């Protein structure tokens, strides 16, 4: 129902937008009075590398899936890339993490078996990979769905991306990090690190060298036995193993128990989002 | 050194504005609704060091403002950034304003070494290239006169020295992390391109840099050069901060080969 | 800022010549009786205050052993070379553009409260013939409320420059924002005429008599047809023999954009 | 004997700006001064080329020249060495002037103009005891006068002269002639007849000349020949003043000429030198 949402809206002028409230704000088109949200993006490149760039971002249009974040446009204004999407009004789950302090289990297992389903659906259709999973990169509507959003799609924005902000949390695998071959197990790591984090609320044990330091030449820490069944720290742990070769893919993440024991559960996120906010 | 409000006009912005006040000038005003103290005190030790600061290749400190937003007021320079002429709009130098260059901003850093001054925040946005032919450094917003725990590092990470990355030690900024980040700006103005543009990963970057896996690639200098510069090259980009050497060094050994030729 | 250098810079040699120097590139160097110490440290008073891209940086000073003022060096020649030495074949454009430059360095200098006193092309230098830079603060001074008070000394300079209220010396300080503005209109006369005022007089005395008695003014029939006319009644109107009536710095920097914005 | 002029070829000795010098292959004393001229360089050719001009001046009045070059952007003026010093020094070191010294040197330079006058039609226009010196065997000569337009119109920008014996005609810029220097030439003998000026800012000093007559001298201390010499030489009326022929034919150029005065051994007595 939201495809015909789109071909309402014609051509997107930044002059017909207006500041309501890189770095990420909200608009909205006054006639049609629906909300899109605009990431603001700064980049001092070449001409030909930001139109190669804006000719990578056109692909956005034929990603359609409700566990990926909608598309609308991308341009070029003021020495500015601008990204248009559609815009989830219940935010990132960092933000509610810092709202709430901890998530219910169940909540993680939706949060999980959504991830993994977009990551199936990503690898089959253009056969990329996120590269980017972390909390600040999901999102959740007021409606119950929950989405991927911000993934590596275009090299050369990659490559014009690589040296900016600083880097305060990391959530990147150790295989990449030494340089050698990474796959979709990177982001089955950072998927593990994503969960365990927003599971205790902090980082269980400094600058950002330490950080790498430590996940290099140590293992990832490990949930205690006696308070949680042991079911999720076979999750937990089948998904924090360091070497990628024995690490498990995504297929025995379809056939384990614990994402077919969630599904099982009927979880109403909308109702307790609404008595979260009241 | 105290500016009212009313006599700087604030007429085209490019955060930073062009201003009119006796002169085009550069306004660097910092909008801000809830001024903390610690960027009150940032503001002190800028202007602090700014008012130590006159030589014809550092950009010229004026004056600063204090109500409404904090605001520094410096001359307007006309041109671009080196960052820009190398890698945005590609401009064509040959080699003998290159080590012209090269030896005005040594000279530069030197002048501020001597008035016992640490930019801390060497890079190619930080140098204006000033009608073509003139350099000039600023925003010494991150500038330290030696005399505690150093603050966090908030530039960016290819022109960090590995023991600034590492940071093992309580204040590791010194005269060769800037001698390192002048040899990084050195390694970009003879080639054109950034190092380590084959990996595309800022924490892989990071890390490699800090266990010294990684180090900048001298194969694209062409063989036409001399062999003193590419040797003068390798030397400035040492790992170990005991034997990279000084300023006038590197300025003696500048002067040395201009003056070499016929 | 301030304080004293070393024996980093070199002399070569124990009015002259060349005084350059070296001390972290090309600088220029100036130079125990008390009359010098006046003067000294009021140079290095007046040059505490400059910075401004159209006036000479002032870099240091040094006390012992001789007196000396270090300063950045200008590559170039100096505005009177330029205009009655060699002769340069300047076009409108860039002298329109020196005269403005020059006008922008004294709203500069008089809104923060500096009198140098003592204009000439020769204090005028062309840094690599395109920014101006202004010197030669040896005579330069700060008004206050008590400036009055003093009584000033002889300039004993060349008086083709001074004002008729300063070569009378009625006054106890007939020094002034305007005795600067007529001596900035001697300055815009060699500029759009290219010869000394006073061609045809011969005789310093001549002129001394001549123009402190009102008698004389520079022919402004001498400008040329194709000059600008609102260039015209500047220069006219700013070395006017009343005081009052010459216009201030802001007037003319305002008169001198509206004539460059006027040109299509 | 002394042929071409070159820097190398002098040799500093002493001050008197003024430079005494010698020049190695010949070996005789001469005084050199430096000017500093900011003038473009044809100009200063055709200084040289009318600088030539003084080979043909010669008399016992007249300074003597040697020659004048170019170098190391100073104009180099070489004269002769006369070590008596100026009337300026004579009259700081002797405090007083007699009155048969006066006469004397009256009569040098009427005779020095008169040769001027007859024989190369220029003037001084200078007249000043600074300008006239003294030689040890009491020869009263002249120097530093007005012989090339250009080079007035050259150093017609820096005089330093705190003070000035200008003529009053000669500051509105009417007709000038010989008259002008035989008005600072009455100005210059009541100088050093009295050793000051006998009555501050130099505008004043031309006010003073211009607007209001000359001071006289008291009767009891000078003969009365003398105020009538100099009240004829301090005629306000260009006209009305007494040109050369008149001069040379009043009482006291008569009986100053008829006076013998040992001249050369009072000067040398002032100075104090054994040759
Ligand atoms: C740490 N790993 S890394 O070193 O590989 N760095 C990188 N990681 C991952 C990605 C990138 C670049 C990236 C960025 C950041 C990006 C952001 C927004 C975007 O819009 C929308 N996206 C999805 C849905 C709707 C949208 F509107 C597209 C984007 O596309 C991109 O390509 C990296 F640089
Ligand atoms: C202030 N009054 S003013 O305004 O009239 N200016 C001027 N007055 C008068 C003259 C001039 C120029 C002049 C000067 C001063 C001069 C000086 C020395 C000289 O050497 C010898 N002289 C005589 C004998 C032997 C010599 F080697 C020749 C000179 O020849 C000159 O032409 C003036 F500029």
């Amino acid at each position: 129902a939201f495809l015909t949402q789109k071909q309402k809206v014609g051509e997107l002028k930044d002059d017909d937008f207006e500041k309501i409230s890189g770095v990420v704000f909200k608009v909205s088109h006054k006639p049609s009075g629906l909300v899109m949200a605009r990431k603001l993006i700064h980049l001092e490149i070449k001409p030909a590398i930001r139109n190669q760039i804006i000719r990578e971002l056109q692909v956005l249009h034929e990603c359609n899936s409700p566990y990926i974040v909608g598309f609308y446009g991308a341009f070029y204004s003021d020495g500015e890339i601008s990204i248009c999407m559609e815009h989830m009004d219940g935010g990132s789950l960092d933000q509610v993490l810092k709202k709430a302090g901890r998530i219910p289990e169940q909540i993680l297992g939706k949060v999980s078996i959504a991830v993994i389903k977009g990551l199936t659906y990503l690898r089959e259709k253009h056969k990329i990979m996120h590269r980017d999973v972390k909390p600040s990169n999901i999102l959740v509507n007021s409606r119950g769905e929950i989405k991927l959003c911000d993934f590596g799609v275009s090299g050369q924005l990659i490559d014009a991306m690589a040296n900016a902000f600083v880097g305060t949390r990391s959530y990147m695998s150790p295989e990449r990090l030494q340089g050698t071959h990474y796959s979709v197990q990177s982001d089955i790591w950072s998927m593990g690190l994503s969960l365990v984090e927003m599971a205790v609320g902090r980082y269980p044990i400094m600058a950002i060298f330490e950080l790498l330091d430590y996940i290099v030449n140590e293992p990832p820490p490990k949930l205690p036995s006696g308070v949680f069944s042991l079911e999720f720290q076979d999750f937990v742990n089948k998904c924090l193993i360091k070497n990628p070769a024995e690490r498990a893919d995504l297929k025995q993440l379809m056939v384990h128990a614990f994402i077919k024991r969630s599904d099982a559960e009927e979880v109403d996120f909308a109702g307790w989002l609404c008595s979260t906010i009241g | 050194w105290e500016i009212e409000a009313s006599e700087v006009m604030l007429s085209t912005r490019i955060t930073v504005y062009k201003g009119k006040w006796h002169g085009d000038v550069a306004v660097k005003i910092l909008k801000v609704v809830d001024p903390t103290p610690e960027q009150f005190q940032a503001f002190r030790n800028e202007v602090a060091v700014l008012r130590k600061t006159r030589h014809v290749n550092i950009l010229l400190f004026m004056g600063y403002m204090t109500k409404d937003n904090l605001a520094i007021v410096t001359q307007w320079c006309e041109g671009s950034s080196l960052y820009k002429h190398l890698h945005v709009q590609e401009t064509k130098f040959q080699m003998f304003q290159l080590i012209d260059i090269a030896r005005q901003t040594a000279q530069g850093m030197d002048y501020l070494h001597a008035k016992n001054i640490i930019h801390r925040d060497m890079k190619s946005n930080n140098i204006f290239l000033h009608e073509g032919l003139t350099v000039k450094i600023g925003d010494f917003g991150l500038a330290t006169v030696k005399s505690q725990q150093v603050e966090q590092p908030t530039g960016s990470v290819l022109w960090m020295a590995p023991e600034v990355i590492r940071m093992q030690d309580n204040n590791p900024f010194s005269f060769q992390s800037d001698v390192y980040s002048y040899g990084i700006v050195l390694y970009e103005l003879m080639t054109g391109e950034l190092p380590y543009s084959h990996i595309n990963n800022r924490d892989q970057i990071i890390f490699m840099v800090g266990r010294g896996y990684a180090s900048p690639d001298l194969s694209k200098l062409y063989k036409n050069c001399p062999k003193a510069m590419k040797r003068l090259v390798a030397d400035c980009v040492k790992k170990v901060k005991e034997e990279r050497p000084l300023f006038p060094q590197i300025l003696s050994s500048i002067e040395l080969l201009q003056h070499s030729l016929p």
